[PDB]
């Protein structure tokens, strides 16, 4: 199962 | 001041009680509930936030068809006050499905970030209280690792057992369940980590340090 981290985590 | 959440599982496996005249749902309430008095009776300063995981309904920025699903925001980072004592004493109700608790942990992170800005805390700091039963994704836990470190935010997990007698008939799911915590505390604190795993018996304590 994946999940979409949102952008500020990822940035 | 301090920023705290409190990250409560209140999926229908919370409502089995087998343990004592409480079910762990109960337990983690009363906890919470005993938390928020100390703080609003001291006149803390401390803002403290709930969400709810397990929630039949969903309510959060990150909700979005099939994504963190079962997680609800209660409240928002304030100073506690007796309303949120009179929802969390009769709003509050179990829920009749489960959720991921990751999927809870990044809301609440993503919470804390917004909800801090601008702002000086002494600690940031996210309680979550489950018994573990259900299923959760580890995908792209490696970043969420990453940012609580960043952030410094130190994380309690509670837990209706201890996991240092006779067996507790844990499910295999429970059992992923602590060693995946375990293997969160470790790459937090390190070797102390392993051990950072606390029952509700000793909560209301730990969350007051």
């Amino acid at each position: 199962k994946t999940r979409v981290l949102p952008s500020w985590l990822t940035a | 001041k301090s920023a705290v959440v409190l990250c409560m599982d209140v999926g229908l496996a919370m409502s089995h009680s087998n343990q004592g005249k409480e079910s762990p749902f109960e337990q983690a309430k009363k906890v919470m509930m005993l938390f928020l008095q100390r703080q609003v009776f001291a006149e803390s300063k401390d803002e403290i936030a709930v969400v709810l995981y397990g929630t039949d309904t969903t309510d959060n920025a990150l909700a979005r068809e099939d994504q963190y699903e079962n997680i609800s925001v209660h409240r928002h980072l304030m100073l506690p006050d007796f309303d949120l004592l009179e929802q969390i004493e009769n709003v509050v109700e179990p829920g009749s499905v489960q959720a991921d608790f990751l999927d809870a942990l990044i809301v609440s992170m993503d919470l804390l970030q917004k909800e801090t800005l601008g702002k000086k805390y002494t600690r940031l700091h996210i309680a979550v209280f489950s018994d573990l039963s259900s299923p959760f994704s580890v995908d792209q836990l490696e970043v969420i690792i990453a940012n609580l470190k960043k952030a410094e935010i130190t994380l309690q997990f509670f837990l209706p057992f201890s996991v240092d007698g006779p067996g507790k008939g844990l499910s295999d799911q429970q059992k992923e369940g602590i060693e995946m915590v375990r293997k969160i505390m470790f790459s937090l604190d390190g070797e102390e980590g392993l051990s950072e795993v606390f029952t509700f018996r000793d909560s209301l304590e730990r969350l007051s340090i």
